[PDB]
RNA sequence: GGAU
């Protein structure tokens, strides 16, 4: 994942 | 033998390594060449070397 | 579609996929009819989200059973697009579930939600 | 298209070379009635293309020529199916050439004290490495950059052979550019280093010290910035010249070092200690 | 009962035994199950097995929970024609898969050697 | 050795060229997009901050740029020196939104608007005649700023003028419609919901007759149809499929604010209509319950920017919330370009684009205040 | 750099013409010397340039690199005579004495035209 | 009227055609056996239809 | 180059001469039908014999069979070894070996085929040397356990090298390995040649045609983003339809119409191809299923054109060529029909062709435009002639009422085209 | 596009 805490990536 | 503007250079077509050179520049640039066995044809302005 | 019963109106609609958008980013929500399933077998649901417009309806149909034996809420929308939307995928999801969590920071709005669903079913 | 050229392969192929003044090169085979295959862009159109192309007498091997000051030889490899040879033809490649320059050079450099090589820049935006020998080898040098179109034409280079091997070893200043870059000799290909001005001003003039460790980057507005070879890090800026600078140079010694430029003037510098030793005006 | 479960259950509902001994001792897990007998997994082969098992068994609860809970479901099977339809091409391009690397087209690097050729004379026509 | 079937035969042995020469093809290629980039245009001068807000001039080969520096920059972008031509601060207003507009009778009126997050907005006729509209008449609470306008052309039927109009977005779904000069207040207009964006489409009726329509959606998907002729009254409505948090709106293919028209034989109407999200997803419609042609997904942030070719052939959408977050979609085909933009291509945390009316030209502002520039060579 | 790609005063040198560039398209515009034109004339093609200014005694001479002269008159604002070679190679140069008109292609080709016959006289190239 | 509006509209007039990408034919040889070649003809066209 | 490379040569040059015993059992333990040991167990003689009964059942299915009895499967064949045979005699050993596996072609579903081309395979070493044509000539049967077995027995050609992890595989070859032999541009001029004799001969076969077919178009698909490429594919790949087309065989033109179709939508062509390629469809269009995949080939390209001249007239020969082979009643039929792709631009071209050569079918236009609906841009070209037509030619009724059917749609347009014209 |  993105893990900036999780940054708001979406999910292809 | 290619032309290079008075002088022409000879290369060996095995490796492309020069060969022979000419002597002396020609007075004029070279128009036309034309090689035969040992000897090649050089045609400047009006006269054929 | 007159299976799909109650049906959320279009106001409802909202306040249902805010709440389910926001269970996506605390990691609260379930997706998938199966893994749905499993949070009612389990007994973490708060609620059940389900689409009306799928096609075969009767993919979810079995859901209504599961949350009516354990008392459990459910609701249907009417766009199965727009619950994979707020889900927060690329992919429609036909159904969802809100685990239960009484330490959320998004408790509240879920049993406000849940105490409207109460009030349609 | 316009022929310039023809040729008959007489390896015992019916095959028939068609030079065009496009610069493309088509093989037809004369029995089969089918075109075998084409070479784009071997030779310069806008410098005539193919001049003449002409198969060895009894060889696979064909010689191209253009006005673009190259010479290329191309092989037909045999047949890689065991029947239907004729058919499975394979596309003629790359054996050897010579070549140089298209245009006039603007800069040439001798290469090493033993005069066996030469450096030449020419208006066509390459660096190329030139033989003093019978061999007459030429190569272009590299291009393609480190990672930490042609560049414009070299209007200064520098070079030295302290350091060979090392890291590197040659300096260009190109035109209209506000950086110099560098060149090694020893891989043929761009160096790793850029030295920018650091004043707003193109480079005028380049050179390096005889130990191979200092490199001296003249700007256009008067500045005199000084890069480490192998670590391409600026090390001292020297600006008493407020026109540009028109040359600059290192003794050997590595104790005094000179410059001038258009203002007229010529600076004496001491290297070591970084002190203006004297300041000389001309005429002109 | 089996239309209410999940279509993970379904695949492994057969293998509780090696299952839940499996998950108390930190052991791998059955992926077969009862379904190992299907002809579809039959045809798949190596981990592709595995694959086509979960790939039938979320099929598996398609058709099943069609047929329990239709109030009017034609006697036609038609939903699970198009389900295994879905299954054979997700296994057909499974298949097609080749873990092992092609071979590319050897072209080795050769040499020519040129031979004197005989050539007429243009003195005799002179 | 020495219709006929064997004509497919020959053709082949006359050419060793088979694809058509692009040349001729007016059509853009689907998959391959020949691009080439330019020099900044603010190189000669560069901005304090970010670049809000981009807008070419309709005619005149002029660029104007806004920001929080409070400065209407304007750049004569030729392609290789890009100079300012002027300068204008305006103090104690940060520039959320500015742009050109002409009127479309009178070809000689020049004028340019800018807004941000205050209770006023400032016009400039073309020292500056600089003039500043603060009075709503009695919608004051509807309104908190203006820092979200756009500006149409808005055609009088009963009498048959032409004016433009400064449209603004409301509190509670509330539009507010300004005039362009006189600053009157037009009419109102409401949605349910709050109000997200908006645009304008033009149907021509006749000659000399065309009638201007709002479009305006909710977050969530409903689409409001408004006849601006008509005193803003509802004429159609409908849902986005698979709406959910609706960001922007835009319409191609005809006139348009980035493609504006110079008389009124000129009006088109615009064919395309595509809906931005937060998430990223754009559904894209064919004006010609409705049903996306396409549903890209290429971007995984908000839709930042949306914007049409002037031929409404390339759909160019960004957003803001990562870097190089910019997609070209190809038209009709609806499918993404692949050689541009590179992992190379410095784009940065997009935040205003811009087409030129004509010649193909690409301008992208970034937080840096770089606007950089591209052309394309089918154009 | 400069945006003046090219300029050129009159013989009078009351008047100067100068090509600019707008977006991808160049434009031509005179203004007087000695004191606003705003009329410019605008070069359709974006791959069309202008090689040669060259003031004539009201018109200019206009040297593209598609290969042909154009002949402008400022008043009017529009070309009112072409004068195109056969060759399509951009004009390097051109100069004027009365009817007299020498222009030269990146042939190396010298061409000479007449202004009051628009005619192409002679065509040839010096070794 | 102007050319260019002449062009733009036979922009407008163009229409969608559905591209052919990597994985549009690999089901062909799936369903090559037994199956008459105007229906393999047939199939294709409402595949790239 | 080095002795072992030069040697190496050597080596293949004399593979088959049995030299001693050891080479003898490789030689003689290759078998299609047995296995290794039981195949060193047997003789020529009993292969001869199971040879000789598999042909005549052969025979019987086909009578060309028969003729291969007088001399490959001859009883004197028994004593007929290759390597005691000098250079003329092997090319007409090569010959009439490469004429029998075409004449297998369409058979080695049969099981006496195998038994038959055993006995060339022990007598004859096929696998050896005649390697490819082997390998290409039962190229459509790879998932069939008789391929397997070829692999097995088999030195693979260096153009065949992306089979070799197949060879004595458990698992047959896949279909997508398959795509990747024929993406290699050399093997392609191979299956070229070997195509090219089929159609001369007659031999093709559906199923041959069936994968044939099936192979190229997903070339296409594995090349579509690599222009380039692509454009080095339209050489071969078109030459291969202009040969199917010229064929008598309805399957080979169909066969044909499938190829065209992919690459056009694939890539833009120039027209004069598209021009080309219609005269080819049309002049050996005989078989009645031709005509329904040709009439559909035929609009597919026209909308694939994107460029001036898009929906421009047919030329004059290919005008009365379509008309000829499809009477306007027949396209007319194809109109009517709901399910008909896009083929507005082949109809507008079919449409001006009309009015500039021919004044009886203007009736016909008026019905044409009613069952399809033309593109705004091409009615208004419509428009265009038709005005020319009412100058030119003298006012019909069918003329005028061409006239009227467009003052009933869209008025204004033509009033612009009347303003632009006249 | 980049490393390799």
């Amino acid at each position: 994942g993105s893990k900036k805490k999780w940054k708001k990536q979406r999910k292809r | 033998v290619t032309c290079v503007g008075k002088t022409f250079q000879i290369y060996d077509a095995n490796t492309l390594h020069l060969l022979f050179v000419s002597e002396k520049e020609t007075p004029s640039s070279i128009v036309a060449l034309s090689a035969h066995f040992h000897y090649v044809y050089a045609a400047y302005e009006n006269k054929v070397g | 579609n007159p299976k799909a019963f109650p049906l959320a109106d279009a106001a409802l609609t909202q306040q249902i996929l805010d709440v389910v958008q926001q269970a996506a980013n605390l990691r609260q929500l379930k997706k998938g009819a199966n893994e749905a399933t499993k949070t009612l077998n389990r007994g973490i649901s708060e609620f059940i989200i389900m689409a009306a417009d799928c096609e075969p309806i009767e993919i979810l149909l079995h859901l209504p059973l599961l949350c009516e034996d354990k008392n459990v809420p459910y609701v249907f929308v009417p766009s199965r697009v727009a619950l994979g939307r707020a889900c927060g995928v690329s992919r429609p999801v036909i159904a969802a579930s809100i685990t239960t969590n009484d330490a959320s920071a998004i408790k509240t709005q879920i049993y406000a939600v849940k105490d409207k669903i109460e009030t349609l079913l | 298209s316009r022929i310039s050229s023809l040729s008959f392969r007489t390896d015992g192929s019916s095959h028939l070379s068609v030079g065009t003044s496009s610069g493309d090169l088509i093989f037809y085979d004369l029995d089969r009635r089918s075109r075998i295959h084409v070479l784009k862009n071997i030779h310069r159109e806008s410098y005539g293309g193919v001049t003449q192309a002409t198969f060895l007498n009894g060889q696979p091997i064909i010689v191209t020529s253009g006005g673009d000051n190259s010479l290329k030889e191309y092989v037909f490899d045999p047949s890689l199916s065991q029947g239907s040879g004729d058919v499975v033809v394979q596309p003629p490649r790359y054996l050897r050439s010579r070549g140089g320059h298209s245009q006039p050079p603007s800069y040439i450099a001798f290469a090493d004290s033993q005069s066996h090589f030469m450096l030449s820049a020419s208006k066509d935006r390459s660096l190329w490495s030139f033989s003093l020998r019978k061999d007459a080898q030429s190569q272009e040098m590299s291009q393609r950059l480190h990672k930490k179109s042609k560049f414009p034409e070299i209007v200064a280079l520098a070079i030295e052979n302290a350091r060979i091997g090392e890291w590197e070893n040659i300096i260009t200043a190109h035109k209209d550019e506000k950086f110099a870059r560098t060149w090694d000799m020893r891989n043929k290909r761009v160096g790793r280093w850029t030295f920018d001005t650091t004043d707003d001003g193109f480079v005028k003039s380049v050179a390096m010290s005889q130990c191979g460790n200092f490199g001296f980057i003249g700007s256009s507005n008067g500045s005199i910035t000084i890069y480490n070879m192998q670590s391409g890090i600026l090390r001292k800026k020297y600006k008493l010249h407020k026109r540009a600078v028109t040359g600059i140079s290192l003794d050997g010694m590595n104790r005094k070092m000179v410059s001038c430029g258009l203002d007229g003037i010529v600076g004496f510098y001491d290297f070591n200690k970084s002190t203006l030793l004297g300041k000389l005006k001309l005429d002109a | 009962s089996l239309a209410k479960s999940p279509a993970s259950t379904i695949q492994i509902l057969g293998a509780e035994k090696a299952l839940f001994r499996a998950l108390k001792t930190k052991h791998d897990t059955p992926k077969y199950g009862l379904l190992y007998h299907a002809s579809l997994v039959g045809q798949a082969t190596g981990k592709n097995k595995g694959k086509i098992a979960r790939v039938l068994a979320a099929k598996a609860a398609v058709s099943l929970r069609y047929d329990a809970l239709a109030e009017d479901r034609d006697d036609s099977g038609d939903i699970g024609l198009e389900s295994r339809a879905k299954v054979e091409n997700r296994l057909s391009q499974l298949e097609g898969r080749d873990l092992r690397t092609t071979p590319k087209v050897v072209r080795e690097a050769k040499k020519v050697e040129m031979t004197e050729a005989r050539a007429y004379n243009a003195d005799a026509d002179t | 050795d020495e219709g006929d079937i064997n004509a497919l035969t020959k053709i082949l042995s006359t050419t060793y060229n088979y694809k058509d020469t692009l040349s001729n093809s007016k059509l853009l290629p689907p998959k391959k997009l020949d691009i080439v980039r330019l020099k900044d245009a603010n190189a000669s001068h560069p901005s304090h901050s970010a670049i809000q807000s981009l807008s070419f001039h309709p005619s005149k080969p002029l660029l104007l740029t806004g920001g929080y520096d409070k400065t209407l920059r304007i750049y004569h972008i030729d392609g290789k020196t890009n100079h300012l031509v002027t300068s204008l601060h305006l103090v104690g207003s940060p520039i959320q939104t500015c742009t050109f507009y002409t009127s479309l009778s009178n070809q000689n009126q020049q004028n340019i608007f800018t807004a941000g997050r205050r209770r006023y907005m400032h016009s400039w006729d073309l020292t500056a005649k600089i003039e500043k509209f603060s009075r709503l008449y009695g919608h004051e609470s509807t309104q908190r700023s203006f820092e979200n306008f756009k500006v149409a052309h808005l055609q009088n039927s009963q009498t048959n003028s032409v004016h433009g109009i400064v449209l603004l977005q409301g509190n509670n779904g509330w539009i507010n419609i300004l005039h362009s000069t006189s600053g009157l207040w037009l009419m109102g207009c409401k949605i349910e919901g709050v109000i997200t964006d908006f645009c304008i489409d033009y149907q021509p009726i006749s000659r000399g007759k065309f009638r201007t329509i709002l479009i305006a959606v909710n977050a969530y998907g409903e689409v409001w149809e408004f006849d601006l002729n008509k005193n803003g009254h509802v004429i159609r409505r409908w849902k986005d499929q698979g709406g959910v948090g609706i960001t922007k709106i835009q319409v191609g293919g005809g006139t348009t604010t980035t493609c504006p028209a110079l008389q009124i034989s000129k009006i088109k109407q615009n064919r395309w209509l595509a809906v931005g999200s937060e998430s990223g997803f754009v559904n894209l419609y064919d004006r010609n319950t409705p049903t996306p042609v396409a549903a890209l997904d290429q971007l995984t942030t908000t839709i930042s920017n949306l914007q049409f070719s002037p031929d409404g052939q390339i759909l160019c959408m960004a957003s803001r919330a990562v870097k190089d977050a910019l997609r070209l979609v190809h038209l009709p085909s609806c499918s993404v370009f692949s050689n541009w933009p590179t992992s190379g291509t410095p784009l940065g945390k997009v935040t205003s684009v811009a087409f030129s009316p004509s010649g193909g030209l690409l301008a992208v502002g970034n937080e840096q205040g770089k606007v950089r520039l591209w052309k394309l060579n089918h154009y | 750099d400069s945006p003046v790609l090219q300029s050129a005063y009159d013989p009078s040198g009351q008047y100067l013409c100068y090509v600019t560039v707008a977006l991808d398209k160049q434009r031509v515009g005179v203004q007087p010397t000695q004191r606003w034109n705003e009329n410019f004339l605008y070069l359709e093609d974006s791959k069309l340039k202008v090689t040669c200014l060259k003031w004539v005694n009201v018109a200019i001479i206009l040297g593209m690199n598609n290969g042909e002269i154009w002949l402008y008159s400022v008043l009017a604002n529009e070309v009112t005579y072409k004068f195109t070679t056969g060759n399509s190679y951009e004009i390097k140069d051109i100069d004027l004495m009365g009817n007299q008109l020498w222009c030269i292609d990146s042939s190396d080709a010298f061409y000479q035209f007449d202004l009051l016959q628009f005619k192409l006289l002679q065509h040839f190239r010096i070794n | 009227e102007d050319e260019e509006d002449i062009a733009l509209e036979f922009i407008n007039g163009e229409k969608k055609d559905k591209l052919v990408n990597m994985n549009s034919f690999t089901s062909m040889f799936d369903n090559i056996q037994n199956v008459q070649m105007d229906t393999f003809f047939d199939r294709v066209m409402k595949v790239l239809t | 180059s080095s002795l072992s490379d030069q040697l190496a040569q050597v080596a293949s040059n004399n593979a088959t001469v049995a030299l001693d015993r050891k080479r003898r059992q490789k030689l003689h333990s290759a078998s299609l039908i047995y296995n290794s040991k039981t195949a060193a167990t047997q003789d020529y003689d009993f292969i001869f014999e199971n040879a000789s009964k598999a042909l005549e059942e052969l025979s019987q299915i086909e009578p060309k069979f028969a003729i291969f009895s007088r001399t490959l499967f001859s009883e004197s064949s028994i004593s007929l070894d290759r390597n005691v045979q000098t250079k003329e005699e092997i090319k007409d050993l090569d010959n009439a070996i490469n004429a029998y596996l075409l004449l297998a072609s369409s058979k080695w579903y049969l099981a006496p085929t195998l038994h038959a081309t055993e006995w060339l395979v022990r007598r004859f070493q096929i696998h050896v040397k005649n390697t490819e044509m082997l390998l290409l000539s039962t190229l459509n049967y790879y998932q069939t356990p008789v391929f397997k077995r070829i692999l097995s027995i088999i030195k693979l050609p260096p153009l065949f090298n992306c089979l070799s992890n197949f060879v004595r595989s458990e698992k047959p070859p896949t279909a997508l390995t398959m795509i990747k032999l024929f993406n290699d541009m050399d093997f392609l001029k191979l299956y070229t040649s070997y195509l090219d004799q089929c159609i001369k001969h007659n031999a093709t076969y559906t199923n041959q045609l069936l994968f044939t077919t099936c192979c190229f178009i997903n070339v296409v698909a594995f090349n579509s983003n690599n222009d380039e490429k692509l454009n080095q594919l339209v050489p071969i790949l078109l030459e291969i339809s202009a040969k199917l087309l010229a064929s008598k065989s309805k399957d080979c033109q169909i066969a044909a119409h499938t190829i065209l179709v992919v690459f056009a939508t694939a890539l833009p062509l120039k027209k004069t191809i598209i021009l080309a390629a219609m005269e080819t469809i049309l002049s050996n269009l005989d078989a009645k299923e031709a005509k329904h995949s040709a009439l559909l080939t035929i609009c597919k390209l026209f909308q694939t054109l994107k460029g001036q001249g898009n929906v421009d007239q047919l030329p004059s020969k290919i005008f009365k060529l379509f008309d000829s082979k499809f009477d306007t009643v027949s396209i007319l039929t194809f109109l009517d029909k709901e399910d008909k792709p896009v083929c507005d631009k082949f109809i507008t071209s079919y449409t001006r062709s009309i009015a500039r050569y021919d004044r009886s079918k203007l009736n016909i236009i008026l019905s044409l435009l009613k069952k399809i609906r033309l593109e705004r841009y091409e009615v208004r070209l419509i428009i265009t002639d038709l005005i020319y037509l009412s100058e030119i030619l003298e006012d019909k009724s069918q003329l005028v009422e061409l006239f009227e059917y467009f003052i009933s749609i869209n008025e204004d347009l033509v009033l612009k085209c009347l303003k632009s014209l006249g």
